[PDB]
């Protein structure tokens, strides 16, 4: 396939990878919410594989991300990265998540596909800031 | 950035345009791209209209989000979607069938704004 | 499609603004290259206006098109010919001289274009 | 050109928005980029309207002026900024605070502009 | 002048050659229509191979049209073309007129001038499909 | 959106005209043929303008197209090169042989870009040299 | 095998039918001279696709070509609409696609330094084509 | 051009090889693109043959065109699809499901080909 | 994909024909670029055969494997390396030193390739 | 390198197949190009085959297979001498002249596995 | 030190030192089957900076990996999400930067024409990390 | 807004996050010496976003890691190069050293193509130097 | 006209002169074997600034060459020496080098053009006859 | 100090080298005339070197030149022949091959910077007159 | 196997067999520095042809060059003269050329690669010692 394509699917399976390293170390809600934004970026990486052949994720993902984002900040009022260990974990998440958002960003600059999944990728980013500041506070 | 959101008469909202630009300021704040005081939103009723040809009973909500230039696409996309959702979210009903929301969002060249404070 | 029409208080039309509206939406679907549903009108009175510097009573008639990018120039242009003919055939008059119509056809980006139907 | 300007209604103006459109017409003409008659404004008042998510009463005048393309950003900067010191000139005060004032000045797509006179 | 101009020329010709030849078999309100059509094409070719200097059609050539196409489309309710000899004369006529409609698209692309022959030619398309729909159905 | 596609497209309708045009001065058994051949250009037309994304024309298309060329052989015998245009009816198959040739040029030029359109562009040789045997069919006749 | 010389060969074997079409709505001189056009063309093919290894026309060719073209300016009063008559319509449709076809074979000439005669005799052609035309329409 | 058709020993033909190597020339020759005499063709029968790992009982029958490089994938496809539906046509069965036909056209190094008639 | 694998009549090996196929078939599909049933391996046994020229008797094995185009270098190196290892594992051994074992890789080119089944 | 002859049952050979590997060896090890022992012949014997549609005709075809890497002119004359080759051991065969062809061709060498047991 | 080498010699890095942080969440066998692995990546590391002047892998490497990748994938039932446990979970983040490692190395192999057997082995390595989670995961 | 910008303020986030991941399975002193390690870059992200607009870091930070560096030599006998990992804990520096080295990479790029950041790479090459000292302190620890 | 053709067509002229001077020092028949393949040049020439238009040279001139080749090897028996261990076999060893530049050009002119793959393999031959005809005349 | 002003002065001393060597096997007019043909290219050398800042030959050399070749082609009969008939007249065919190259390179620097214009023609001219000269030798 | 290695192997063989062809005119002592310039231009040529991957010439081979140089300095006193005094400097000079000519090559080689600068270093001293020894030829 295209360079951007296989660099944007290569690095989409390493955000997958090191979630599901991450979701070993938070509760049960935070790890069904992990193995979701999971089976989300699966479908994403459907998408930019198949270049668009495939239909991708729906704005409803997006949807109820922006609602965990907004009940995450509810509850959050500067430090360095990893207060605990398990917020480094989601720390090295999101630095992943904004690397492959701009791998999407140049798929979408090059194709003119892939604005949800940029957008998706971006609000995982903040929400996984979100999340590793709430471990921190807990 | 602006914000002009655009209701027919005949649409009906779970909650009034006040409580609506509330929800919608909140939306575009959270996502942080933007100053507190620089949101600026604002809610006009239609009340000639038409939409389509047949002869139907319709509704729609239009949003147009104005917001200087510089920004990315999933940026501009994560704004079109949080605003579609408040909107969603916000409508009742109206008309004899779905009612169509849609949102623009549109850059407004930095390099020639004008902006004053009083 | 959005389609906006801007008109003065002074001005005079042979039809209502709903058959203003109606024409307009004919003449858009005639062309093909939008959903019956999708096409969406409406139309403003402008109380407060002022044209020119001249102390001349005038009026004028402006429309503006918002479709989705893509399109050819030979097609924006033939729409915004087509908006233009159906607004100077819906003038009656206004002012002390003649009424200036002009039709505006922009682009929205589809790429960040958010769209719901509730 | 098409100048829009919008305005919440707690915003007090000096003058009357009759003579804000003559002072913004002048200025507009001062510039010798447009025909006298071209000149087009249209004030427009805003009740439903929020700024920000504070519980602080605001006022904000923003305006928007269309051209067609073709000019330098030096010729768009410059009617920028006339435009914004007329309508800071013409604000007397709302809100609690100080009053934003914007101009955007957006470029109208003159190969596809139709025109014409009744 | 330039290739595109020439080429843009050379097709017009080729579209006004193709009317001329369809236009004599259909009836005398089609036959003075055509030759309505062949004049402003001939101005629309005089525009375009002056590159600007001379002035083209005007806004009421292409609200003729426009006209012709209502009026067309209100006796008009998927068919291969040419149906009957003098439809399939004007689905030729329709194709030539699409191919003429790209030649001015890149000359307005390149010069910026020809926009409104571009809509002419797109509106003339469309009333020559409407034309040979009309005379299937007669 | 792509100019080759365009062209590809705008080219395979005006093939489709010109087969239309010259339907009607052939028998029953060529006008069927004709008409198959509108039929399978029109899905060539929705594969290109799909760019891919939608099915085109099958093998047994082509197949279908490479029987009638050796049926037709069978029945034509030339000793040398002949003017196009024998007959009025011969010479609407030669015209659309060569709009054929052209729009397999067309399809060529999208097939080299964008690697799509390799059966169509078969389809359009084998359609050429049908158009080719069956005026030379008529010419005999 | 380059693209110009192919789409050129193309645009003459179109122009060939075209003429070959038109030939069967004039009388039996037109016909013959239509019919000498078509061999002229062949050879003028035959030059393209060889890369100017074969020889094409000759200039005689031309020359007949420029008599006929001053025989029928001897009577023609030489704008007018295409297509007067369906015969000259005919010959003004091949008249536009030799015209077309003059654009190709220039096209070849430039990159590749060959078929200046056959662009003559195409533009030759094109005004021939013009006068019997009007000749027709005339008549 | 060189074609060689292989076949696996439990494939079952229509016809015998030679009148397949008959019907495959006249294909090959009907094309118009090689001469009557350069069409060289061969038929191998195979004896020791795997398809796949399962235990089922299979039959395929693959040929190789090898044609002298310096013609257009249309051509190099339409001769591909000829030599496949003549295969295809020939074959009677072989094995317990279907039988696998496919056609390679590959091209030879023109420059580097040495020929010669002895 | 198609693998030739040629034997010379002197060389031995350690399992039989059929089972050298069946362990390099598994060997393909272990690799999981192709279908189960598209894989096809056949054996042939070289008769007149000559290495060199030396006055010594040789034994080698050789295998083609064709494969569709489009896949990258270190595809088609895995390839070649996992059927070198097992076709060297299958040698038994065959004249008076070693057997030289050789894996060619070549790509067949997808756009003109044909395929049916009966 | 890689050497298949292909050869018509009806052909008719100067020398016998053994001999022909032997002289195709010699003239492949002579370019330099090859080591000695890496050069690898085959001889194959067709026994259904047909030339053109029309009269019984005999050819012989060789396979040259070579790594990437290596010139026109190195190929050109690799092919060359080993038409000449081949076309000195035809005596004849069918009613007609023997057409004899040699083809080379190249192998990737980045994806060529190579083992000695 | 061209900028290609640079970077797969630091993706290989970072590769070796994800291996060698994985391969304490293991048993025995696994870890020394890692360890191999690691000195197997600097060995193709050395290669590759050499610029091919050091000789890399043998092919004997690569049919090691293939044999313990038959091996293991007579045992596995081969969708699941990445990360069934920790173990596990580690051994996808050193796959996915395996086939990072290994779109380096092919843009060096592409540029350079050095280093096929290296991107062989990579590719290899990645099917039997794949492997090595999921027989992890069923354990 | 420049895509290397971009890049390499990713390439450092992801430096900084992976030093704080890594800093939980230290010591007190070497906990305190990777949280310096993260405000300083921290301080060299905002020089590199704002395209050398605003100070960076200082030379007395290098100095400080060149001490550093010293000092942990003094403490390190290695005869051969050993695999990365002996321990768990120094397996996570040689993370953060490999890291490290791709964001050199990245401030590489933006400093030869804007001329900013060279003080900014050099702090990461004896950031490498140190975590390579410290992962093997740990080990022989 | 173009600029690899005359380069091409310069060098072969180069080592046309060359063998000329050559051809004066070796015996009767290697003087007649220089003077053929002197002719066999001067058609390669031909044929290379005709661009392709008239034919060059046959496959049985690349076929005598062989022959010839094959007839020297049979002859010679190397190790390593260095070029002109006479003077006659100095001027063969410099018409191989000059052979061999005129291989270089005729290759650029096959890259570009897509002629003169058989002359480009006589020049390899012959550049190969040259050094197999140095050696003999050592040995001798 | 440019790579087409080395490359023809490389070729124009590798030129008068040759004719240097070639003038040890003629008589003493032809002898007199190849120094005054070295002198020639000495001076065409200096200019190119100094890429025209000093003055080169006159238009009286190439006068000279054509004069020569007249009164050779006054004497020359020719049909096709083969370069080097003799020993002499083949040295003359190898500086007259390398007279076109170093011409070949002077055009490349007469292409480039628009000086050379009269050395490329008395190279020209140069070499008109080396293959009279070689013809003369065979005749003799 | 790229052009520019390809062509700087072609030139430095060329200047190989000229230096061979000019060994056979000149004194024993002469014979034996040429036979060393010869190997170690074979050096270099394998040097090259690796693309730096095997070792070429050691600097005392441009030591042992520079001390020849200043050797023959001492016996040399020039004003400006033509090529070729006598023939068996006009073969040295022959020789000087086509090495300077190698050395425009191995420095085309050097800018492409980074590999050849004692390769190069040593072509000009020996461009620089073959014109002492036809100039020393030329005065005994």
């Amino acid at each position: 396939k295209d360079s951007p394509i296989i660099e944007a699917n290569g690095t989409l399976d390493e955000l997958t990878s090191f979630i599901g390293e991450a979701k070993h170390y938070v509760d049960e809600e935070m790890k069904g919410i992990l193995e979701e934004i999971q089976n989300d970026i699966y479908k994403i990486m459907g998408e930019i594989g198949s270049k668009g052949k495939i239909e991708g994720i729906s704005e409803e993902r997006i949807a109820w991300l922006l609602k965990l984002i907004l009940r995450y900040m509810e509850m959050v009022n500067f430090v360095l990265p990893g207060g605990t260990l398990e917020s480094a974990k989601l720390d090295v998440c999101r630095t992943i998540a904004r690397r492959a958002l701009r791998k999407v960003l140049t798929v979408t600059r090059e194709f003119g596909i892939g604005a949800e999944a940029a957008a998706y990728l971006l609000a995982l980013s903040d929400l996984l800031f979100l999340l590793a500041r709430v471990i921190e506070i807990e | 950035p602006h914000l002009v959101i655009e209701a027919t008469a005949n649409l009906r909202l779970e909650t009034s345009p006040g409580e609506l630009l509330e929800q919608a300021n909140k939306a575009l704040f959270a996502s942080g791209q933007f100053g507190e005081a620089d949101i600026k939103s604002r809610f006009v009723t239609l009340e000639a209209y038409r939409q389509g040809t047949a002869a139907v009973e319709r509704a729609y909500l239009h949003a147009c989000l104005s917001i200087l230039d510089g920004r990315d696409i999933a940026t501009r996309t994560l704004l079109g979607a949080s605003l579609c959702a408040v909107l969603a979210e916000a409508v009742a009903g109206g008309g004899e069938e779905g009612v169509q929301v849609s949102v623009e969002v549109r850059e407004m060249e930095r390099l020639s704004y004008a902006k004053r404070v009083v």
